[PDB]
């Protein structure tokens, strides 16, 4: 069972010189394992960037390189540019069939961004279904790490919240994350205090954003 | 200017059978390897197989070597996949690959790619999505940006797609990943951002589609009077 392995996350600064490494379970990778790169960027679109473990593919800048390090292959970045941020993708040839790596997130530095908070309330329409969602906005922020905990009348809430974040941003490589407490509109009504607080690097201190049920 | 588009996805019912296409321009197909690969949700890529230009040599994944079968039209630009004893684990997105294939100097490259097709194995039924309003919680006075979206939930299956304005607005657009909620059915949503001064005066609707089910709404999202 071959198995093909890749670090999960990478982080560089930009200018700065990244390797990203792929390596073989059942030993050394070699030159008849066509080492093959691939480039995700948002919205599930691919590129071939590498062929024959170390040739370019047409359209691929010089920047990117690939080789055999050690009992590896690799994908050598050089001057790293925001517009790397992506996944790459390793695949090695196994005689008879092909075998994709996990991927690896690259993820390019910049400053740190705190994010914009917004606190939406259920809308009238969706109480008469008996379900109430609150729904918490974190606007363009960086880095990603971000904690979002919910308060019911000063309570803290758990395991009735879902998030969701969205690729890092081409242009000013931020991040949005969407936080949702799922309640029924039995024990919505039962509370007057609903509150978003956030935590994140970027905040000298946590970010509040509430409403009063009703209220309005 | 390859181009690669696939379609047949969608729901299809646990031990049954799907088959899937995909159209080809910008190239000369009958001169091309092509390929299937698919990405399961959580997972990263996993290769189905490929097929030479004189169909004469068709490659598998060692697993499915029989459960799926690809073929080719030449005249037609067109890639097949037939999928077959469908099982839970076979739900992920299709996509229809280009393999530039140059044994010469030992090049192979997966160069082109299409968006992929969604396929869901499931023994659930379709649902369309409910569509309720993000309202702005800012008044056109307040002065500055506004955040105003649309929550789309309880749908079945994946995907649904999210547009603004019948996709006049397109900047300040973040339409999130769906989640599945323990209800086994998926949820997301997708905000915008906008002047608080044109709130009034500025039409905000999004357009929201969900072909499993044929459901096509758009709802226009207002600040909540008081
Ligand atoms: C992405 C990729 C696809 C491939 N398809 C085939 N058939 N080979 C093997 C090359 C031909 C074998 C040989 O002639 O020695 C592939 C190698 C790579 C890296």
């Amino acid at each position: 069972e071959l198995v093909v392995t890749q670090e999960s996350a990478l982080t560089t600064s930009p200018g700065e010189t990244v390797t990203l490494t792929c390596r073989s379970s059942s030993g050394a990778v070699t030159t008849s394992n066509y080492a093959t790169w691939v480039q995700e960027k948002p919205d599930h679109l691919f590129t071939g960037l590498i062929g024959g473990t170390n040739k370019r593919a047409p359209g691929v800048p010089a920047r990117f390189s690939g080789s055999l390090i050690g009992d590896r292959a690799a994908l050598t970045i050089t001057g790293a540019q925001t517009e790397d941020e992506a996944i790459y993708f390793c695949a090695l040839w196994n005689s008879n069939h092909l075998v994709f790596g996990g991927g690896t997130k690259l993820e390019i530095k910049r400053t740190v961004a705190a994010p914009s908070v917004f606190i939406f309330p259920p809308s009238d329409e969706q109480l008469k279904s008996g379900t109430a969602s609150v729904v918490c906005l974190l606007n363009n922020f960086y880095p990603r790490e971000a904690k979002v905990q919910w308060k019911v009348d000063n309570a803290l809430q758990s395991g009735n919240s879902q998030e969701s974040v969205t690729e890092q941003d081409s242009k000013d490589s931020t991040y949005s994350l969407s936080s949702t407490l799922t309640l029924s509109k039995a024990d919505y009504e039962k509370h007057k205090v609903y509150a978003c607080e956030v935590t994140h690097q970027g905040l000298s201190s946590p970010v509040t954003k509430s409403f009063n049920r009703g209220e309005c | 200017e390859v181009k690669l588009l696939e379609s047949g996805g969608g729901l299809a019912q646990p031990g049954g059978s799907l088959k899937l296409s995909c159209a080809a321009s910008g190239f000369d197909f009958r001169r091309y390897w092509m390929t299937w690969v698919r990405q399961a949700p959580g997972k990263g890529l996993e290769w189905i197989g490929e097929i030479n230009p004189d169909s004469r040599t068709i490659n598998y994944m060692p697993s499915l070597k029989d459960k799926f079968i690809i073929s080719r039209d030449n005249a037609k630009n067109s890639l097949y996949l037939q999928l077959s004893r469908l099982r839970s684990e076979d739900s992920a997105l299709y996509y229809c690959v280009r393999l530039d294939f140059d044994v010469y100097n030992h090049y192979y490259v997966l160069d082109y790619w299409g968006q992929g097709t969604s396929v869901t194995v499931s023994s659930a039924s379709t649902k369309g999505p409910s569509v309720f309003p993000l309202a702005p919680s800012s008044k056109s006075t307040s002065g500055g940006t506004a955040a105003l979206g649309c929550l789309v939930k309880d749908y079945f299956p994946e995907p649904v797609t999210v547009s603004w304005n019948s996709g006049a607005l397109t900047s300040g657009v973040h339409t999130f990943p769906a989640v599945l909620q323990s209800s086994g059915l998926y949820s997301l949503s997708s905000v915008v951002t906008v002047p608080s001064s044109s709130l009034g005066t500025q039409t905000y609707i999004c357009n929201v589609n969900h072909k499993p089910s044929n459901t096509k709404v758009d709802k226009k999202v207002e600040p909540k009077s008081c």
